[PDB]
């Protein structure tokens, strides 16, 4: 069973940083495209299975999403935190790995979702 | 009949759920906000989407007369867009069955749709609307809009009542213990099966086997199992690897052989016919791109002639996959059905099971049989053992097809259906090749042996007898540019993407270009000489190379298609020796007239080659300053081709007067004939007039230096 588990909220309200932790239970995190999508469904980050990594241009010099294979886990280490930035983020996996910068931020790429958390700024 | 779409916004989500439903059905639409609508007394459009309908109502006067002008002049329609039930008296109906906003008094409207969709009749302005309440979210929404496509163009844009479904059941004998089926899911498929041979005519289940994870589970399940060893004459078979390795790390053909032979052995075995010529590789792995050894593998001890993928021409969004006649076998697009080997129960589906009653009751299901005419849908073992969920979507899934179409469903056997699928598309029957480094999915697809990146960055693209293979020569002597090895009898000219050299695939053209390394330069080109005329060779050429260079050379078209006519005068061919030139500008002397005047049409190609790359990767120079000045002129090729080290090309060409060129080729390129005839020069002036005019708006169009003979001919 294929399930995506969210976690991470607040903010400092002028801008500050967090750690979005996305749990990948019961399938390996390395293997999906684990892109994250802010709200329509706008994906601002993706972090491909070889570790390749592409951006929006609002979150390109401030965003910072990173993987790691031992706990399973996507992390999204935010920085510089803009108002703008408030939304329900959802880590969706895809069976390509691999990001595309066409369509790593359309929804209908990513077939299994999360539950979804929200950052408030 | 091509489609003019009028988008709101380039980014409008709705804009792309309409060319979705068109590049789903292959319908050829143009992209357009806020034009020219006819072409010469023929229609541009056939049809017309206002994706804002609104624009329609608020358009420029002189432009809405000028769009009802045309569409009553030839019979254009024009869909706009701003519980549910089925009109069954609705002449919109062709797909649709009637089973299980927008409001006028006066009739002048069809209520297709009813509450939301209708269609205004023909007889208010001359003109027929179909108009949208909704967007494209809901699947009878895309079901109507299907048939508006379909009855507004009278039946030229859409598709036949038959519909062609193939279900494949892949990882057949493969699950570890808890996963396989027992005595009552082999029961229960066959009583499916009997139930949808009810509904589907010849509706028999294809099954991936793997033969040595066979007998190996629990004992149980071997004996729940052996029951099917009783039911193979009720059930399709297809071969699925005899452990489920993919065929692209086996680098070998004759060990993936004896992996597919022991397929065979376990297929004679257990009663399965060898038979039906189909056959999926696990994780899709070699068919694209193409691993040569699996095609050769496939049809050597199967007689493989259908294979499917999704990994053409990308796996994501599955639109786009198209089918392709490559090296003797049909591939065909697959289907992802909703179904996946996670998936063993109905509680642990990803987003719940409403999610999967969403794929079924009009997800990438419905619609996938309804854009597609032939859909290979791909379910595994594990939707079949325990809570049987293949069972479930496919039971729903042809109840729901049957109640809300009036499709013709057919199962017929692969063969059949890849022969019905290249009838339908002949269009799919040529591969489009792609890079495979460009997509790090089909690179894992690819063989880790193949070397990446052996391909040029610069095409010198023609015409012929105008100087490209001294420019050839004299870019080979560049210390940071490395040319093309020869390639047989064509030598430097390759002769890939305007020929029939393109059906031979990727790795025949990767060998003339060797493996990159610090040794070996990497910039990489070759002389092409055919490509200019030919219209196949840049859409090709930009498949394969997106990032590489063009380089063309025009010299004076009169004189152009006068070296040309002494070329095949020089190559001794008998209808340009035995006719003169005057008669010149049977069906030999047609060719032969064809490809000297209509390779001088510099404009006609350059369109198409512009259409393809873009106007900063082309790049036209003199031709004649070849022959006299040719440092300056290599100077700025060298500073086209953005090299870093620079070669001064003024001490390295030395002038022969006894070639009468700066050296060269010989002979051949320094041929000797009588000079052009004033009567054959008059025709060859007057008829060259035209052609230089839209070549000189061309070239200042391009950001072009225009030519010395382009300046005097434009003057005099
Ligand atoms: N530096 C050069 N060396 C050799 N041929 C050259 C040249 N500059 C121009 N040419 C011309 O290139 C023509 C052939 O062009 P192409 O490269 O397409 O084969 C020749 O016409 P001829 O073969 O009639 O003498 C020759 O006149
Ligand atoms: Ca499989």
């Amino acid at each position: 069973q294929v399930q995506l588990v969210e976690s991470g909220g607040g903010s400092v309200q002028a801008g500050g940083s967090l750690r979005l932790s996305c749990a990948a239970s019961g399938f390996n995190v390395d293997d999906y495209a684990i892109g994250w999508f802010r709200q329509e469904r706008e994906g601002v980050s993706c972090i491909g299975g070889d570790g390749t990594t592409y951006y929006e241009n609002s979150v390109k010099g401030r965003f910072t999403v990173s993987s790691d294979k031992r706990d399973n886990t996507v992390y999204l280490q935010m920085n510089n935190l803009r108002p703008e930035d408030t939304a329900i983020y959802f880590c969706a996996a895809d069976r390509s790995k691999y990001c595309v910068g066409k369509y790593f931020s359309t929804p209908s790429q990513y077939d299994f979702w999360g539950r979804g958390t929200h950052v408030t700024v | 009949p091509l489609v003019l779409v009028f988008v709101e916004s380039l980014y409008s989500q709705l804009g792309q759920e309409v060319v979705a439903i068109l590049e789903s059905s292959r319908f050829k639409y143009r992209t357009e906000i806020a034009p020219t609508l006819t072409d010469k007394g023929r229609g541009r459009f056939a049809l017309i989407i206002y994706e804002n309908i609104l624009k329609y109502v608020n358009l420029d006067a002189w432009n809405r007369e000028l769009l009802d002008k045309y569409c009553v002049a030839y019979g254009v329609g024009i869909i706009g867009f701003f519980d549910c039930s089925i009109n069954p008296k609705s002449p919109l109906l062709y797909v649709t069955r009637p089973s299980e906003v927008f409001q006028s008094n006066h009739s002048t409207y069809e209520p297709v749709l009813l509450a939301t969709v209708v269609q205004d009749l023909g007889l208010h302005d001359g003109i027929q609307r179909v108009l949208f309440g909704n967007n494209l979210n809901f699947w009878l929404h895309k079901l109507v809009f299907v048939d508006a496509v379909a009855f507004l163009t009278g039946k030229r844009l859409s598709l036949p009542l038959d519909r062609y479904i193939l279900v494949d059941i892949d990882d057949i004998f493969v699950g570890k213990e808890g996963t396989r089926m027992k005595v009552e899911d082999v029961k229960a498929l066959f009583d499916t099966q009997n139930e949808l041979r009810a509904h589907i005519p010849n509706f028999t289940f294809n099954l991936g086997y793997s033969g040595k994870f066979f007998h190996t589970g629990t004992n149980a399940e071997d004996a729940g199992d052996d029951l099917l060893l009783s039911y193979v004459k009720e059930f399709w078979w297809f071969p699925h690897m005899w452990s489920h390795m993919q065929p692209h790390l086996f680098h070998n053909q004759s060990v993936l052989a004896e992996q597919m032979a022991l397929n065979k052995k376990f297929a004679v075995e257990h009663g399965i016919p060898t038979d039906m010529g189909y056959a999926v590789a696990p994780h899709h792995s070699g068919v694209y791109p193409v691993h040569v050894q699996l095609y050769e593998a496939w049809k050597q001890v199967w007689s493989i002639r259908v294979t499917s993928t999704e990994e053409y021409p990308h796996l994501k969004p599955a639109r786009y996959r198209r089918g392709f006649i490559h090296n003797g076998i049909m591939v065909l697009p697959r289907q992802t059905c909703g179904l996946f080997t996670h998936t063993i129960f109905y509680n642990e589906y990803p987003g719940g099971s409403s999610e999967l009653d969403k794929i079924i009751n009009g997800g990438e299901l419905f619609l996938t049989v309804l854009l597609n005419p032939i859909s290979i849908f791909m379910t595994h073992l594990s939707n079949y053992g325990n809570d049987r969920l293949g069972l479930y979507t496919f039971k729903h899934l042809v109840r729901f097809l049957h109640s809300w179409t009036n499709l013709r469903l057919q199962t017929l056997p692969p063969v059949q259906l890849a022969q019905k699928y290249f009838q339908i598309f002949s269009e799919e029957k040529d591969p489009l090749w792609q890079d495979p480094c460009e997509d790090k999915r089909h690179k894992d697809i690819w063989s880790k042996e193949k070397t990446c990146d052996r391909f040029p960055k610069l095409l010198i693209i023609g015409p012929q007898k105008t100087g490209t293979t001294a420019l050839y020569l004299f870019l080979g002597m560049h210390p940071d540019l490395s040319s093309n090895y020869p390639s047989s009898e064509t030598f430097e000219e390759i002769q890939f993407f305007n020929g029939h050299n393109y059906h031979k695939g990727i790795d025949w053209y990767m060998e003339f270009f060797p493996i990159p390394s610090n040794t070996t330069s990497d910039f990489y080109f070759e002389k092409s000489a055919n490509y200019f005329d030919s219209e196949v060779a840049p859409r090709r050429a930009a498949a394969l190379l997106p990032k590489a260079k063009v380089l063309t050379i025009l010299i004076n078209p009169a004189d152009r298609a006068y070296s040309w006519y002494q070329h095949q005068r020089a190559h001794d061919d008998p209808v340009a020796l035995k006719y003169t030139f005057h008669e010149v500008i049977s069906s030999k002397l047609r060719a032969l007239q064809n490809r000297c005047l209509v390779p001088g049409w510099y404009a006609t190609h350059i369109e198409r080659w512009l259409s393809a790359y873009h106007a900063n990767q082309i790049l036209v120079l003199d031709g004649k300053l070849l022959r006299t000045e040719p440092a300056k002129v290599m100077d700025m090729v060298q500073k086209f081709l953005g090299v870093t080290n620079t070669i001064d090309y003024h001490k390295t060409l030395a002038f022969d007067p006894k070639k009468g060129f700066w050296c060269c080729l010989g002979k051949s390129k320094g041929r000797k004939y009588p000079e052009m005839d004033l009567d054959s020069r008059a025709f060859l002036k007057d008829y060259y007039r035209d052609h230089n005019i839209e070549l000189s708006k061309l070239l200042y169009k391009m950001g072009q230096t225009l030519p010395t003979w382009l300046r005097e001919d434009l003057q005099n």
